[PDB]
């Protein structure tokens, strides 16, 4: 009964990691996201003054 | 005088360029009519190109443009006919009537383009609009003179959401309406007629209450980027000189921001405020900024926003974000799962959702249900991975009575009765919030969820719940 | 400075001051990259069809008032500077008729089939406007295009715009064609009001593409009905451009004579393409992505041409089926956004569904179709709204799938359902299901009889339910091909036929 | 009387030059000009006007003065054709690269013919047993049809073509043209000393290719038409002649970036991300000029060069869709060991087919296909959430991904320095058996180390034996 107490508070742990793991990782893809997003209006505006 | 008259020197697709004489150059935003053979074209100017010509953008199919062309300006900008006979008959940007149907003797004749009421006439709203709509009107009511934004993606259900509000606003209110079908397809056009027909807003042997201002997407895109402007013009000579509230509906905001930076593709117009139209924020303002609850009357903008896959990091979303002020947004999802209106609970707000203004019971029970509700989609993770018997108790009737709710949420409306086959409910906000607290208050938990469903009043909730025992049983 | 320099480019280089009567000819000024410059044509319209002293005919899209810009038919080397020019007299057109069918022709009507000349019932203009607003009637007839999926959750009708949307190699032609081999239940009859006749359109597409295409139309004898208009990437821009607008112009002939009529506007990314070649060679002001202006005008004036008539317009349709081909799954470029924004209903062919063997592959979270069950069979209807509220609710609890855990009874249930129906909606290519054999699957999948099939085994389920129904329950197929509605003894009966077959597995 | 002109500008690459007569060449007409160094070929690409035309150089413009002579040839660039270019290098003007004296061709056909019409275009779905299990089992090449073999820089395309050459043609019997577009002079100088060693050239006898170089040190207009040139050889031999054409085009991208390099320069409004506006035209009829006709047939086999592994870029995409069978050649699996690299899922081919490769092939692959985008699906999963926290199911189907994409590599013969292992080959069959009999679970105790770098499932046990034995 210990033992499976301790396995599911592990559990929680090693999620609550996880879930730190995938917090972090979307906020620095979503500034990465917004930067790429961003660079697709730079792209658009250095297209639109070099052509028209 | 003389009608002021000139040739054509270049047409580049949907673009004229017409030369004019000496002191005959017409102003910028003007009409140049030209006769053509497949009816009449006319032709707005956008700018000037010196040497006595000027760049214009076609109203209408760019068939048959020959340079040297006898193209006549009317003296300023196309007007459109505007006033109660424009009620029931589709108008174009053009101002010639595509229903065959004789020409709108209108009382009067408007240019498209107007300024824009002065800063001392800019007011707030603060006026419940009675809409028909259970969800709409207790969670997220709308607003007497105010704009309204219905966000939503595609097979979400918006169009058919604005004729529905429409219909139902005639029903309950006599003051006119008008319907601008920005980017409007002609299939979807001709579906919006047949139900305008059937619904009895529009009557052609009498008196209707509604004016389509339809864009038909096929035409040029001027004619796109000005029928927005064109519906508004109808809808302020509604507002000034009837001295009634009237009902602006945008057909796709999403799809009149599209067509201005399109139309500044035409052109030079070298995009620098947003990226794809630099005239962006000008045209934008001079639309928005003209539905204003003056002292004549009041203007309901109700324009609905499409987002792509949530394209939100696009400024084009964000700046239909910043001019409403009450979001009746009608993701897919919550059609998916059977309440085909989809407008969300929790992502609909109201600027006007206070006690001070909706009032204290109204505003209570729509925060209560808003809460009951955002407890549901709290819970419904644990409850899918997890199960139903190991929540609380308390949760548990938390999350029946959403449930409940959302069955309630869905109402039948008088316009989908080609689909669905069920009458319309014309419900009322007061017995919409009296009917929403009876079933919060856990008088009628004993109900069926399915009784909920698809339905009006509470009394057509027991009505359901006895067809439904019946067919069960 | 007392006389400053402030000319800027003049496009008279010859100073003549003499000669006239040039109003109906011309002299290139410039030509070269398939386009011309022609000074001269006063009298000439707007993309008026322009013949060259070589033969080459042309197009005059540009009109400015130095010269007027000419795009070739064709290659640029037999067309030189100075060459004498004529006009035509007239605009493009394209022959059109029922003796196009059992033909493949050119962008500009000429039989490139080698099997003998074209006979057309007449000649129709290219560029035909599209019908009238008045002159429409709401979308109800379906159109029964075979594949379990599509006619189910995303049904398409007669004179509706539903787009194919999907990345490279995902099935978008596949499921056209699918489409087309479905339509020969129909067009091998006798009532016309049931016949749908095809055309395709092979812009941007190869011409091995095209052979091999019309090669297993040919095959299923699904060929005599269809109209296969190719401008492969070898001919010219402007052929490729103008190709959509002679198919619309003979589906249009199809609409307009009380016939329905399918067209399928394949690639139109690549018709984009060539209109963006054409209007930058033309120096006309480029716009987003660097695309030409007039492109969603482009777009919606081929589109919108396709409907379904009203009764006293002979009550035709032309039922458009556009497809497009996204750069990386990317929706939100400037082409897949306006095509989404314009046609009715979008069909999302994503490669991570293919990948994972749906096939087609059809995104029933994202695909759209606003018709939906206004035009659909009544039996189809009643099994695809179950149908759809099962993938929706699959969709919405699919995460637990993949996590595998411990989950509850009803959500296990729900997961093995969607997971179950995903399997059943798999087709095989050139494959197509009509609605007599449709119905009864996705019945008994909505019913939970699939629940104790494996899922490696729905395949084999399927294709013995389909015999056993075939030779069995024949009666049954026929009365629901027939009266298209199920009654309670019919649902009573099919019912029964999937309980004793999952008994029998 | 020869037409005559005088140039007037000379931008790089561009070379404007004005006829001083009514008679002005046509498009794509070769205008020669006599260099002290030797002789320097002009292609006509645009008619600006008053009597000037633009052309594109077919050398570098050395010592290039505005007024010099320039001579019209009346017709396209023609280089020497027939089996006298076999054994040849054959540069884009025609004249023979190699030192072994000129080319004896009986007749000289132009570089610019209009590609085949749709009626004499005859499909087949004839297989090719190349040797590469990959490429054998999911995208099977399809014999006289249009081969696809795209990558990134680093990701073995070069190797790949190689590899590919070495395996079918000294088996393929019938004449073949390799085609170097804008590719380092380096690689062709070892290709050609490879074919030379292995008996495929035979300068002194009779040699099965003819070589086509258009070296990317050359100019841009000599990389654009040196694929023209090999383009007219493959169409020569394979109507005249009536030979399966092995057509071995390296780097057509080279011809799309050339046609964006001299349209910058045109005046042309440049595309998306500034590629030339007319790229889909042009590459449409040099593409649509390969097909399989009633003569007889061109499997051209071409590797593109993606620019930064970008897939979504306009000439790989269009490339994609222009083509019969793709093999993309990831970087992200040619940096994970399995240097063959190629990408499982996006590599189709059109021979994908129950009744072309047979149900149980169709079978195996949809299956192998299941597997790795179960693999791709989870790998997150394995990433951070953790593998020991999954299903069983999901686990062993991760766990067959893992032993399939280590099987996928396969040793190359030309690769063999670069590899260490020797290049053995694998048949169509036995690929398919071994995959069969691996999804069947029947090799799940064998560790994923053993698929590493073999052939056919014989070599697997022989490497599980080894290793077994090595390690105890
Ligand atoms: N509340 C509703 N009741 C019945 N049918 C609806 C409802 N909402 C949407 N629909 C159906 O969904 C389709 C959506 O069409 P439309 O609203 O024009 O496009 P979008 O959903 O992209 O705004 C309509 O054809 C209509 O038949
Ligand atoms: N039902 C299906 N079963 C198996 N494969 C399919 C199915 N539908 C489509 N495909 C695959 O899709 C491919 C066709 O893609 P296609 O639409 O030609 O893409 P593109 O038009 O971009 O070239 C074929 O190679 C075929 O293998
Ligand atoms: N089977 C293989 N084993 C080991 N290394 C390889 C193999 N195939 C290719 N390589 C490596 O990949 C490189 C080939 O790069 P490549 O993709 O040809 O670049 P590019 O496409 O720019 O020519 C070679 O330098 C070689 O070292
Ligand atoms: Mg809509
Ligand atoms: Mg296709
Ligand atoms: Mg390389």
């Amino acid at each position: 009964a210990q033992g499976y107490a301790a396995e599911i508070s592990a559990r929680r742990n090693a999620m609550d990691n996880a879930s730190k793991n995938a917090g972090d990782m979307i906020n620095r893809y979503s500034i990465l996201y917004n930067r790429t997003r961003q660079a697709v209006i730079t792209n658009e505006l250095v297209d639109i003054i070099t052509g028209a | 005088s003389t009608p002021i008259t000139g040739k054509v020197t270049a047409v580049i697709g949907a673009i004229v360029d017409v030369h004019f004489e000496q002191s005959e150059l017409p102003a910028i935003l003007n009409a140049l009519e030209i006769k053509t053979p497949q009816g009449k074209l006319v032709l707005e100017v956008a700018q000037h190109l010196g040497e006595n010509t000027v760049r214009t953008i076609a109203m209408d199919g760019t068939e048959g443009l020959v340079r040297g062309e006898k193209v006549l300006d009317t003296g300023g900008p196309i007007s459109v006919p505007v006033g109660r006979e424009t009620l029931g008959r589709i108008i174009n940007v053009i101002g010639e009537p595509i229903d065959e149907r004789g020409p709108i003797k209108s009382k009067l004749r408007k240019p498209i383009h107007a300024d824009p009421p002065s800063f001392a006439e800019q007011s707030t709203s603060a006026e419940i609009l009675e809409t028909g709509i259970k969800v709409v009107d207790l969670l997220a009511p709308y607003a007497r003179g105010g704009k309204i934004g219905l966000f939503g993606g595609a097979g979400v259900g918006k169009t058919v959401f604005i004729q529905e509000l429409i219909n139902n606003i005639a029903k309950a209110h006599g003051g006119f309406s008008v319907f601008t079908g920005v980017g409007e397809r002609t299939r979807e056009g001709n579906d919006l007629y047949r139900e305008m027909k059937e619904t009895g807003v529009i009557n052609l042997e009498g008196e209707s209450k509604v004016a389509l201002v339809f864009g038909q997407m096929n035409e040029p895109p001027g004619a796109r980027a000005r029928v927005a402007l064109t519906g508004l013009t109808i809808a302020e000579y509604f507002r000034d000189e009837e001295g009634q509230d009237v009902l602006l509906f945008i057909d796709n905001i999403f799809r009149f921001t599209q067509a201005g930076s399109e139309v500044s593709a035409l052109l030079g117009r070298i995009p620098s405020a947003v990226g794809y139209q630099p005239t962006l924020a000008t045209d934008m303002g001079l639309l928005q900024e003209r539905i204003t609850t003056t002292k004549k009357g009041s203007v309901t903008s109700v324009q609905a926003v499409y987002v792509p896959a949530d394209d939100l990091t696009d400024p084009a979303p964000a700046t239909t974000f910043a001019h409403l002020d009450a979001t009746t947004v009608l993701s897919r999802g919550i059609s998916e799962l059977g309440i085909y209106p989809a407008v969300d609970p929790l992502d609909s707000k109201s600027r006007l959702l206070d006690a001070a203004v909706v009032g204290q019971e109204h505003y209570d029970v729509a925060s209560k249900v808003q809460e009951t509700l955002q407890t549901y989609k709290s819970l419904q993770d644990i409850i899918a991975i997890l199960g139903m018997d190991e929540l609380s108790e308390q949760d548990k009737l938390t999350v029946e009575r959403a449930r409940k709710i959302q069955r309630f949420l869905s109402q039948p409306f008088a316009v989908a009765e080609v689909f669905t086959g069920i009458p319309g409910k014309l419900v009322r906000l007061k017995d919409t919030v009296a009917s929403f607290k009876a079933v919060l208050e856990g008088k009628y938990d004993n109900i069926p969820e399915h009784a909920f469903y698809m339905v009006g009043g509470i009394e057509d909730v027991v009505a359901k719940a006895e067809k439904l025992a019946a067919e069960a049983n | 400075q007392p006389t400053e320099v402030s000319s800027i480019l003049e496009e008279r280089i010859k100073g003549v001051s003499d000669e006239a009567n040039l109003n109906e000819t011309g002299r290139v000024l410039a030509v070269g990259d398939g386009i011309a410059r022609v000074f001269g044509l006063n009298n000439i319209q707007a993309e008026e069809l322009v013949e060259f002293s070589s033969g080459v005919k042309g197009m005059a899209l540009n009109l400015e008032p130095g010269q007027v810009g000419i795009v070739l038919f064709g290659s640029d080397r037999l067309v030189k500077e100075g060459e004498l020019v004529k006009r035509t007299g007239n605009i493009v057109d394209v022959p059109v008729g029922p003796g196009l069918l059992g033909r493949v022709v050119d962008a500009l009507g000429n039989p490139i089939d080698g099997k003998g000349p074209i006979d057309a019932a007449g000649r129709s203009r290219a560029q035909v406007k599209a019908p009238g607003i008045l002159p429409r009637r709401s979308v109800h007839e379906p159109v029964q295009t075979g594949l379990k999926a599509v006619d189910a959750l995303v049904p398409i009708g007669r004179g509706q715009r539903e787009l194919i949307i999907g990345d490279r190699q995902t099935g978008k032609t596949a499921v056209a064609l699918d489409t087309i081999l479905n339509q020969k239940r129909w067009n091998n009859g006798s009532d016309e009001s049931k016949k749908l006749y095809c055309v395709y359109v092979a812009v941007g597409q190869k011409r091995s593409t095209v052979a091999q295409l019309v090669q297993t139309l040919e095959q299923h004898d699904a060929m005599k009905y269809s109209i296969i208009v190719a401008a492969t990437a070898s001919e010219a821009a402007p052929l490729q451009y103008l190709a959509p607008f002679t198919a619309a112009s003979i589906g249009e002939w199809f609409r307009d004579n009380g016939k329905h009529a399918l067209i399928v506007y394949d690639d139109l990314s690549k018709q984009a393409v060539a209109y963006r070649q054409l209007s930058l060679l033309l120096r006309r002001p480029p716009g987003r992505e660097a695309y030409p202006g007039d492109v969603f005008y482009l777009h919606s004036r081929l589109l919108e041409r396709a409907a379904k008539l009203s009764e006293k317009e002979g009550s035709g349709s032309l039922t458009a089926l556009p497809v497009i081909e996204t750069q990386g799954g990317d929706v939100s470029a400037y082409i897949p956004t306006n095509v989404i924004s314009i046609t009715d209903g979008q069909i999302f062919l994503e490669a991570e569904l293919f990948y994972k063997g749906i096939r087609p592959a059809i995104n029933v979270g994202l695909s759209v179709s606003r018709v939906g069950s206004a035009a659909q069979v009544k039996a189809l209807k009643q099994v695809a709204g179950s149908l759809k509220l099962f993938l929706a609710q699959y969709r919405e609890v699919a995460a637990f799938a993949q996590f595998g855990s411990d989950l509850d009874a009803s959500t296990k249930q729900t997961l093995v359902r969607g997971e179950r129906l995903t399997q059943l909606l798999k087709q095989n290519q050139y494959s197509p299901l009509a609605t007599e054999e449709q119905v009864p699957l996705i019945y008994a999948g909505v019913n939970g009889h699939l629940d104790g099939i494996e899922l490696s085994r729905i395949g084999e389920f399927e294709s013995s339910f389909l015999s056993y129904l075939k030779s069995n329950h024949n009666e049954l197929l026929t009365e629901i091909r027939e009266k298209g509605e199920l009654s309670k003894e019919l649902l009573a009966s099919l019912k029964s036929a999937t309980e004793s077959f999952v008994a029998t597995f």
